[PDB]
This record gives C-alpha cells, sequence and structure tokens, in this order.
RNA sequence: GCUUGAGUCUCGUAGAGGGGGGUAGAAUUCCAGGUGUAGCGGUGAAAUGCGUAGAGAUCUGGAGGAAUACCGGUGGCGAAGGCGGCCCCCUGGACGAAGACUGACGCUCAGGUGCGAAAGCGUGGGGAGCAAACAGGAUUAGAUACCCUGGUAGUCCACGCCGUAAACGAUGUCGACUUGGAGGUUGUGCCGGCGUGGCUUCCGGAGCUAACGCGUUAAGUCGACCGCCUGGGGAGUACGGCCGCAAGGUUAAAACUCAAAUGAAUUGACGGGGG
C-alpha cells in the first residue's frame, strides 16, 4: 500500500454531490483496506483560469493510503464522472495528517 | 452610428506595419487605420510616426461612435507601440488601462530559419 | 530493485545468518531474483535500453561470483546452480 | 532563502500565500538570482507553481 | 505620461520584446548552447 | 589464511537516467460564425503572394499537430549517443552515514556482442509549424545561391533497418602519488562556525610541453592492459571480403608523383574585424 494524495475539482452545480462524491471514494478506498489520513472539503473556490468556461470549482483534498489497484480504479471513475472537471493523484513519501494550508 | 462611449484600442504593432483597430469591449470592430494606409510605404511605414498618424487616423474613423474611454491593447514588437497610445491621448480618449497582449508561445511551433543576410 | 522483504528473505535461505550478506551464494541469489524479476519489465519495455544495461550488469556479475564460486568450491557451486535452476 | 531558514522540508502546492512571493504579476516563476532561494528549494518550488498552474490554484499567466 | 511610463517599465520587466526577438528564426540547440556558454565565461569574466 | 582492492546488506538523499500511459496551459495553422473596410504581407528597396468573391485587424466557438516560456544555472542525470511542463505505473545507476557481511571474487580486453546524434531507408500511421527538392518574385554581368512568397519529402508516432558525425575534452580504461586559491552542486558529522564525502567549474605552483598550454577532473610523477601513428598527394580511394533493402559502412592497397606537407609561435601587412 502507498501514500497518495488527491486532489479533485467538483463543477460547482455538482457541489450539492461532493458529499456523497466523498462517502462514495473513501468507501471504495477503506473497502480495500486502505486508511484516509486526511479529508478537506475546501468548498467552492475561484479559479485561476477558466475550465470548460467555468470560473469556479468545488475542490476536495484526500490524503489516503491504498493499494495500487484502487488508486488506478477511482482515476478511472474521475475520467467518467463528468462532474469531476479535474483531479490530480501524487504519491507522497509518508502519510499526510495534518491541516492543509486552506483550512 | 450608435453610441458605445468605452471601447478598446487593439495595436497590432509588427516590424513593418502598424494597424490600429478600435473595437467596442466585445471585440466588435468600429474602425482601423494603419500606418501602410496613412500615407507611408516601405521604410517610412515602420516608424513611430506613421502609426502616430494610423492612431489619429483610426479616432477620426470612430468620432461618430463617441467614444471616451480606450482600453488599449498592445500586441507585438513593432515601432509603433508606445507613439500609438500617445496618439490616442491626443487625440481625447480616456486611456484607462494598457495590456501587452503580445502573443507568447510557452515553449509552440518551430520558428523560421535565420536569415543569412 | 527487490523489496526489503524480498532481499531479507533470500538472505535467510542462502546464508549463514541474516548478517550473512555478504557470501557469494546470497549475492548470486539475489541477483538471480533481480535478474527473473526483470524479465516481466523486459517483456513489456524492451526499448528500455538504459535499464537494460543495468540488468546485463547484474548478470555479467553474477557470472564473476559464480566462476568465483566455481573455482573456491565446486561442490557449493554445484548446489547453488541446482537450487537457483541455472545452467551454469 | 526563506526555506532554509524556516527548514522547510517540501514547498507545498498548495501553500498558494508563500508561493505568489515567488511568480512575477505576469504569473512568472521569480530566478532564484533575484529571490535568493538556494537551488534545492528553488526546483521544489517550480514544481510547486507547476503543480498549482495545473489545478487552477494559480495563473499561468496574467491574461487567461 | 506616468501611467505610459509605468506600462514601459512593466513590459521591460516582464521582458516581452526580448522574449519576441528571441522567437523570431529559429536558434538550433548548439546555437542556444554555444551563446550559454559564451554568457556563462562572460559573466565569469566580470567577476 | 588476511582485509586494505572488489562486492553484498541495512537507512536515507539528489537527479531533464530509461520505458509505458495520462493530462495541462500558451502559441501557430486551419475551419465556421460576428464586427468591420481597404488594404495586408514582405524587403535594403521591391515584387511575387493574399484581399471588395470582404482580406488584414478584432471577437466567439471548434478541429488538429508539434513543442513545453518562466523556473534555467561553467545547474542536474546518463557508458556514450543523449535526456527538460505536470501526474501516475514499471525500471536502471550514483552518492552519503554508521555498522554488519563475503574474502582478491580484481584491472584491462584482440576477436565477439550490445548501445549509438542527425540525415537516410522499409512498412503502416500522422502532418499544426518548419522545410531539402521544387515553383515563382527579386538581386546580379550571370545568380541553378544568399533575400522574399509559396512548398513536397522529411521533421512527429509504431515497428524494423542503417551504424555514421568536429560521435570533441579533437585527451582510451583502471589504480597510486604530487604545493595552493576562489566558486557551483549534492550528502553528512559536530557545535552560525568548524569539519568530512561524491560530482562539477575557474585561476594558478612545481613539473611537463615545440609552443600554445596542461596543471590533484594533468598534458606532472608512476604502474597494468588495450587501441592507434610512421612524409605530402594519389586515398580512407581502387580491387577483393564481410555487412546493408538501398544509400552506403567496414576492412584496405598499388602504380605514379612531389620535396615538401604540417604544428605552434614571431614580426609585418592586410580585413567589407574592433577600438
Ligand atoms: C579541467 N578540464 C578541462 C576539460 O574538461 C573536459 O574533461 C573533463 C574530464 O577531465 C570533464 N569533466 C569536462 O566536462 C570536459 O569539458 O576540457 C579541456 C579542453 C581543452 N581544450 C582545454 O581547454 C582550454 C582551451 O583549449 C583554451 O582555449 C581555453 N582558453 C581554456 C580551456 N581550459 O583544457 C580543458 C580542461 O582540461
Ligand atoms: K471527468
Ligand atoms: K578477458
Ligand atoms: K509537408
Ligand atoms: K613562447
Ligand atoms: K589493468
Ligand atoms: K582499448
Ligand atoms: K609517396
Ligand atoms: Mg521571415
Ligand atoms: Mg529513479
Ligand atoms: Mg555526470
Ligand atoms: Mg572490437
Ligand atoms: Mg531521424
Ligand atoms: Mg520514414
Ligand atoms: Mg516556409
Ligand atoms: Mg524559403
Ligand atoms: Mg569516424
Ligand atoms: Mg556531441
Ligand atoms: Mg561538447
Ligand atoms: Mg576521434
Ligand atoms: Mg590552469
Ligand atoms: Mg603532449
Ligand atoms: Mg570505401
Ligand atoms: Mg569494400
Amino acid at each position: 500500500m502507498r501514500h497518495y494524495e488527491i486532489v479533485f475539482m467538483v463543477h460547482p452545480d455538482q457541489s450539492e454531490q461532493v458529499p456523497g462524491m466523498i462517502e462514495r471514494y473513501t468507501a471504495a478506498i477503506t473497502g480495500a483496506e486502505g486508511k484516509i489520513h486526511r479529508l478537506e472539503d475546501w468548498g467552492r473556490r475561484q479559479l485561476a483560469y477558466p475550465i470548460n468556461k467555468l470560473h469556479k470549482a468545488h475542490y476536495v483534498l484526500m490524503n489516503v493510503e491504498a493499494p495500487q489497484e484502487v488508486i488506478d480504479e477511482l482515476e478511472t471513475t474521475f475520467r467518467f464522472n463528468d462532474a469531476v472537471i479535474r483531479s490530480m493523484v501524487m504519491r507522497t513519501k509518508h502519510a499526510v495528517t495534518e491541516a492543509s494550508p486552506m483550512v | 452610428r450608435k453610441q458605445v462611449s468605452d471601447g478598446v484600442a487593439h495595436i497590432h504593432a509588427s516590424f513593418n506595419n502598424t494597424i490600429v483597430t478600435i473595437t467596442d469591449r466585445q471585440g466588435n470592430a468600429l474602425g482601423w487605420a494603419t500606418a501602410g494606409g496613412s500615407g507611408f510605404r516601405g521604410s517610412r511605414k515602420s516608424t513611430p510616426f506613421a502609426a502616430q498618424v494610423a492612431a489619429e487616423r483610426c479616432a477620426d474613423a470612430v468620432k461618430e461612435y463617441g467614444i471616451k474611454n480606450l482600453e488599449v491593447m498592445v500586441k507585438g514588437p513593432g515601432p509603433g507601440r508606445e507613439s500609438t497610445i500617445r496618439a490616442l491621448n491626443a487625440a481625447g480618449f480616456r486611456i484607462t488601462n494598457i495590456t501587452d497582449v503580445t502573443p507568447i508561445p510557452h515553449x509552440g511551433c518551430r520558428p523560421p530559419k535565420k536569415r543569412r543576410v | 530493485s527487490l523489496s526489503t522483504e524480498a532481499t531479507a528473505k533470500i538472505v535467510s535461505e542462502f546464508g549463514r545468518d541474516a548478517n550473512d550478506t555478504g557470501s557469494t551464494e546470497v549475492q548470486v541469489a539475489l541477483l538471480t531474483a533481480q535478474i527473473n524479476h526483470l524479465q516481466g519489465h523486459f517483456a513489456e519495455h524492451k526499448k528500455d535500453h538504459h535499464s537494460r544495461r543495468g540488468l546485463l550488469r547484474m548478470v555479467s556479475q553474477r557470472r564473476k561470483l559464480l566462476d568465483y564460486l566455481k573455482r573456491k568450491d565446486v561442490a557449493r557451486y554445484t548446489q547453488l546452480i541446482e537450487r537457483l535452476g541455472l545452467r551454469r | 532563502c526563506r526555506f532554509t531558514a524556516e527548514g522547510v522540508q517540501e514547498i507545498d502546492y498548495k501553500d498558494i500565500a508563500t508561493l505568489k512571493n515567488y511568480i512575477t504579476e505576469s504569473g512568472k516563476i521569480v530566478p532564484s538570482r533575484i529571490t535568493g532561494t538556494r537551488a534545492k528549494y528553488q526546483r521544489q518550488l517550480a514544481r510547486a507553481i507547476k503543480r498549482a498552474r495545473y489545478l487552477s490554484l494559480l495563473p499561468y499567466t496574467d491574461r487567461h | 505620461d506616468v501611467a505610459l511610463r509605468r506600462f514601459k517599465r512593466s513590459c521591460e520587466k516582464a521582458g516581452v520584446l526580448a522574449e519576441v526577438r528571441r522567437r523570431e528564426f529559429y536558434e538550433k540547440p548548439t546555437t542556444e548552447r554555444k551563446r550559454a556558454k559564451a554568457s556563462a565565461v562572460k559573466r565569469h569574466a566580470k567577476k
């Protein structure tokens, strides 16, 4: 199991689906013996530039420990979920539990 | 014919020529002038003076619309960068903001080969 | 590279101890483990020439260690190449 | 170098207020020779800014 | 004229016209490396 | 036998090292539409070209390819060739600390084998930009050029081939030893200093060198092994062999001919070099 930092940006219209998305994704992680070391719903932020004409998006940050397989699966989920406008999965060396600079 | 008040002067300052196009803020053109169409060919076309005259003739082209405010968008390396803006201020437009909009690739396409003059 | 756990398993199987990491048998077993592991990599990544240079060093090092072991102790050599399923 | 002076481990792409000090008005990454950042931290900073730009936490350019 | 002098200075700061002049023609990587080395040796001779 | 060479293990560090996949933003081009109207473009000057069938400019939307500004650095990594957005996956090497382990397991290497820029070649894709060829416009005594407007191969991808470059540090690899000074980069010990490693620059001492220069990253002082040279031209050519789809590569002469060819530095003179 490896440590990953996941940021996903949701379409501001589907801001109300984000609690549902989080509980779905975190269940997919913990289902396969993973751990959510950090979750932060940053909410709707102004984008620094437009993405698909959107000037805002709803950011979620997740630091996760998980098998590679379920993270690959969560990446496919992001790709095909139309609500998720952008995502970034990054490997981290260790688990990050502390508050982000956003909170 | 219709009134606008606040438009945008687009200065296309190339090495060879200066095109001045005054648009509204939706980017719909109202009028335009060029150094090359202002009585300047060859060496003289690519000068700040010829660009000034182009700026003046463009102001004449948009006087019907009754523009008072211009945002100035400057595009390119040419001699008519500064002289065009001075001439627009001198025509009695209020210059509200000057942006450089010169396109820069973040790498982009391979440019033409160097000239062996 | 070989994981900490896979390394330690090979050291246990082939050494005289957990400390016996230097033994020719351990070294050859470790090189053999990674040579065998990397066959899957190079099956997929046929044009990874840079990594393959590291593989060919492992192969050459193993050959030199086996040739050392053969001339020092033929019976240890015979046992080792049997356990690891090497031709020579 | 602020980052050495604070014993910073890795620069965070998320720490936008920090990163804003090392970009110009245009959005361009400021050279280490201007800012006095150490080479090791300049490289982390460049990566962090590029990650922040991808997530649209920083602008690539002043004229998007 | 203050705001125009301010625009001028902002363009010099951003290095727009240096960037345009650089990108007018293709420089071979050999030529780029040769001038980078020339700039390094000159900057060293400054010291 | 031994542990000092050479390896293994443990923890960690930096990195455009490699392979695969994904993705982002800027820009160019094109397509469609809006505004708009006589120019645009180009040059030393022009013209070809483009434009009233509405260009250029400007705005909106779309398509597509290629490359990744800034960071960026006598910065880094790699055996060399080379490698630069970001993210993931697979993967190679280097280095440091402290300790354990093996016990000369080493160095070099003809033949052999592998890798090997760009161009080129084959098959299948792709094609924005650039651009051999080519076309037109100039320039010119001419101008099969330089300049301009276009533009095909190609440049891109997959797989296979080619096997060469001023593939250069024009400097083979390995080891040891021999005053200094100033930097960069990357570890690390101890208390901002003081050390101690790796890599990498500049200057310079002895010494060496024809000189230029090199100078602990030696071209110094030595040792091991390999490669290569033997006047210029003819010629890296011919012929033969081998290799290659080809282009060609590789190995490699002779006749004949000349009394030089050459290196470095010196004084002039000269320059459409500078001051
Ligand atoms: C300190 N090492 C340098 C070497 O570096 C090369 O080999 C090293 C390995 O040993 C590498 N680490 C390095 O990356 C690589 O570049 O290149 C040579 C090239 C040679 N013409 C001469 O240059 C001189 C010039 O010839 C002269 O004209 C100039 N004025 C001064 C130069 N030093 O001396 C240098 C010098 O010996
Ligand atoms: K999506
Ligand atoms: K041998
Ligand atoms: K073409
Ligand atoms: K001399
Ligand atoms: K040797
Ligand atoms: K040799
Ligand atoms: K002769
Ligand atoms: Mg041109
Ligand atoms: Mg790696
Ligand atoms: Mg190196
Ligand atoms: Mg050979
Ligand atoms: Mg090629
Ligand atoms: Mg082809
Ligand atoms: Mg062309
Ligand atoms: Mg041409
Ligand atoms: Mg050769
Ligand atoms: Mg080279
Ligand atoms: Mg070189
Ligand atoms: Mg050579
Ligand atoms: Mg020296
Ligand atoms: Mg010599
Ligand atoms: Mg031949
Ligand atoms: Mg032959």
